[PDB]
RNA sequence: GUGGUUUAAUUCGAUGCAACGCGAAGAACCUUACCUGGUCUUGACAUCCACGGAAGUUUUCAGAGAUGAGAAUGUGCCUUCGGGAACCGUGAGACAGGUGCUGCAUGGCUGUCGUCAGCUCGUGUUGUGAAAUGUUGGGUUAAGUCCCGCAACGAGCGCAACCCUUAUCCUUUGUUGCCAGCGGUCCGGCCGGGAACUCAAAGGAGACUGCCAGUGAUAACUGGAGGAAGGUGGGGAUGACGUCAAGUCAUCAUGGCCCUUACGACCAGGGCUACACACGUGCUACAAUGGCGACUACAAAGAGAAGCGACCUCGCGAGAGCAAGCGGACCUCAUAAAGUGCGUCGUAGUCCGGAUUGGAGUCUGCAACUCGACUCCAUGAAGUCGGAAUCGCUAGUAAUCGUGGAUCAGAAU
């Protein structure tokens, strides 16, 4: 929820600055993200196929 | 002509909390406004209250209910069923 | 004592010829015991018949892998090549039969577009 | 008594480096036990030649990883000085 | 009816590959796609020069690229100007620092890949093919060789119906997996239609 | 899968054999190309020009999403004499694209008679000629196989051979193998140790009808000895002059033709899994070398990062909860199935056979009602070799059982 995404709040609660987690930027999924892009595993793929992600290419075999 | 492929629409808000209550089991009945969302596993056993436009009705999600939208279990109109309303 | 390997399909049966009565030991078990009830078990002692031994030689076999058949043919070759060491002159006669030889026909997955990986799908009369 | 196993993908670049390590050690040090080939682990891939149809195609590819022994016994001060300095082979992974 | 690609059937024997480089499971694609992308420009920008082949080798993070041309004079440009342009423009394709070589080809008549271009070129214009082939086949035969054959289907002479000229000399054993026959294939755009040119060059048995 | 029927519409092509798990070597928004509704733009993609702020990052409001609106961190670099390269955004201009149609307009590739098999040429002769002869005739053979006579005489592709896998043997090498031989042994090659054996790899050796008997003009056929195997020992890849104007312009390339606010683009939702019937192609159907229950002994080639998943615990379970290790010729997928030893049974619907069905339940997956795998719990039929017909197979082969891999995020009878 817009409330759960409290990560956006620079100043954390009673917890130390370590409280700040991550949260995806496109979908906002805290589950599996990718620091480098800051996007979730389900967004990095959709963004990859579209080609909106520069330098990124689908590995072949 | 339904369609979901691999892009289900689950309002990012009613999906983040439903997962938060998964920390240790489930949580008491919750309330959501956007019924456009679709029912899924994580929401099994929980009691989500959909907004019919006037109030929130408790909808006990079930595995058999998975796949359908919350709005489908939240009737908009209200027909007294002018009768002995049996069965 | 004389040794004789013995190959066939996917089985290896070492043969140890030792002058004695005539009994053989297949994996700590008598000939009849191991190869119990099998008309083919006889071919295993064929090479000993040509040069006429058996009653003069005692054998100790050690086979592993494949099936009884492959083992039977394995022990055979092993005994044959083992007889060679005892007396090379036996080759001139033993070889005549064809015991100092293994064999291919190694099972092969039924190649596609065919049936036996060997036989091609014949055509219905032109 | 120093064993030097030389492994690589290319077969040629190995014979060059291997022979070098030997020749250079043939002077200062012993004559070396002689560089042998040893067994080479291989990895083959069977993929259809043509992209469409032709299932009976599947050409054979292979990525070999050759090895060497050499083994130089009775090492001397100069026996190693002729090793640490000269090193050309790039695709060769030495193991002294 | 057809015949297995000669260059592709003798790859295991006397017939090296266009690109030789170590294995790389996860990088095998990028490299290939790069090898094919580099050929794209080397097939056009290097047209007028008789491009026979384009060998490729990839070390760690580099590539040599040895384009064999009949007349490197045009490939090198004025006092070595074109080569500088190529090495640069090609760098745009792949940031990886690439090299470049210009090994000439002694007498193109022996190179099939070139004998095809000579034929199509004349055809693209407008001249009796039977003559072009009869000559080409004679040129490759004149310069030496042990065999040579040329073929052209499509609509020859602008004829309504498609035809396939033949003619050949010497020996051109396609079945003999050893002959080492240099093959070629040059397309040809025309006002009446497209036409492919096939020429075979048999040089030496071993 | 299709016809029919039906429906607002549930994309299109393929259709006797050469249609029907066929292209989709994998459709739950993407792929899709279908439909309703909302909505944008030089715009999903190509090249280039002029232009004030211009690179770039992170947030807010509204919303189904899209989209729109809105707010805030701020330049190295090529040079100061003036500037100025790059990407990017807006405004403006010049412009893009198409699996949309035609493979009887075609290239390329492929299927098919065929991998069947002959197909052709030079010259001489015969005919006005298109062509014929050459490969006719007598005896013979599996064969134009080869002579005798002979308008014919010779020659080039096809077959065969050349390559690779499976055997005979040998040479080279071995941390695969083995007390084969000796020693130690928690008796596991495990270790010492050594390369014989097995196996791995490369090269090489070997049948050629040569020898014997019969027949024959010969080739060659038939029988026989020798020989590991013989008359192409067993098999792959490979498919000609040409055929059907065979298949494909949605693999790609290509001639012609046909569309640019839209037969373009974004997004949400509703499917591809409608019937009273008719058809084609398939799967499930009914033990006792087959199989089942227990026990136990051998292989090769591959795969594994969020993935292969040891081990433990719950379940006659799938697979969970938990969790070690490897990143991998040192951990795992793996148990190889069968065999081997032992027992059951011999046709009684009897724990034999397991369908079907009810209940409970784990999981892969964002989902599995229609489409799942597996199995706990219970039920437990058809059968005792099954109407008209019909299919594959000949020696380690048939029938039968299990496993791996290519395609692949993921549903691979």
């Amino acid at each position: 929820r817009w409330n759960a995404v409290l990560k956006l709040q620079t100043l954390p609660r009673d917890s130390s600055p370590s409280r700040q987690r991550n949260r995806c930027r496109q979908t906002g999924r805290p589950h599996g993200f990718l620091r480098k892009f800051g996007l979730s595993r389900i967004k990095v793929r959709e963004a990859a196929m579209r080609g909106e992600i520069p330098g990124l290419k689908k590995a072949s075999w | 002509p339904r369609s979901l492929k691999k892009g289900p629409f689950i309002d990012l808000h009613l999906l983040k909390k439903v997962e938060k209550a998964v920390e240790s089991g489930d949580k008491k009945p919750l309330r959501t406004w956007s019924r456009r969302s679709t029912i899924f596993p994580n929401m099994i056993g929980l009691t989500i209250a959909v907004h019919n436009g006037r109030q929130h009705v408790p909808v006990f999600v079930t595995d058999e209910m998975v796949g359908h939208k919350l709005g489908e279990f939240a009737p908009t109109r209200t027909y007294r069923g002018h009768a002995a309303d049996k069965k | 004592q004389y040794y004789g390997t013995g190959r066939r399909k996917s089985s290896a049966a070492r043969v140890f010829i030792k002058p004695g009565n005539g009994k053989i030991v297949i994996n700590q078990r008598s000939l009849e015991q191991y190869f119990g009830r099998e008309t083919a078990r006889m071919v295993v002692r064929q090479p000993l018949e040509l040069v006429d031994m058996v009653e003069k030689l005692d054998l100790y076999i050690t086979v592993k892998g494949g099936g009884i058949s492959g083992q039977a043919g394995a022990i055979r070759h092993g005994i044959t090549r083992a007889l060679m060491e005892y007396d090379e002159s036996l080759r001139s006669e033993l070889r005549k039969a064809g015991f100092v030889t293994r064999d291919a026909r190694q099972v092969e997955r039924k190649k596609v577009g065919l049936r036996k990986a060997r036989r091609r799908p014949q055509f219905s009369k032109r | 008594r120093i064993r030097i196993r030389l492994k690589a993908f290319d077969h040629r670049l190995i014979d060059q480096a291997t022979a070098e390590i030997v020749e250079t050690a043939k002077r200062t040090g012993a004559q070396v036990r002689g560089p042998i080939p040893l067994p080479t682990r291989k990895e083959r891939f069977t993929v259809l030649i043509s992209p469409h149809v032709n299932k009976d195609a599947r050409d054979q590819y292979e990525i070999r990883t050759h090895l060497r022994l050499v083994d130089i016994v009775e090492p001397t001060e100069k026996t190693v000085d002729a090793l640490m300095r000269l090193d050309l082979a790039a695709g060769v992974d030495v193991q002294i | 009816g057809q015949k297995v690609h000669p260059n592709g059937i003798r790859l295991g024997i006397v017939k090296p590959w266009n690109s030789t480089w170590f294995a790389n499971t996860k990088e095998f694609a990028d490299n290939l796609d790069s090898d094919f992308k580099v050929r794209q420009y080397l097939t056009k920008e290097l047209a007028k020069a008789s491009v026979s082949r384009i060998v490729i080798e990839r070390p760690a993070k580099s590539i040599r690229v040895t384009i064999h041309t009949a007349r490197p004079g045009i490939v090198i440009g004025k006092k070595g100007e074109d080569v500088e342009k190529l090495r640069k423009v090609v760098a745009d394709i792949a940031g990886v620092p690439a090299q470049i070589n210009i090994a000439e080809v002694r007498k193109p008549e022996l190179d099939a890949k070139l004998v095809a271009d000579s034929i199509t070129s004349q055809l693209e214009r407008r001249v009796m093919f039977r003559r072009a082939m009869k000559r080409a086949v004679q040129n490759a035969m004149r310069l030496g060789a042990k065999g040579i054959k040329v073929e052209v289907s499509g609509r020859l002479g602008g004829a309504e119906i498609a035809r396939t000229e033949w003619y050949r000399e010497g020996r051109v054993p396609l079945h003999t997996l050893r002959a080492d026959i240099d093959y070629n294939t040059s397309e040809a755009h025309t006002t009446y239609g497209v036409i492919g040119v096939k020429v075979w060059i048999f040089k030496g048995e071993i």
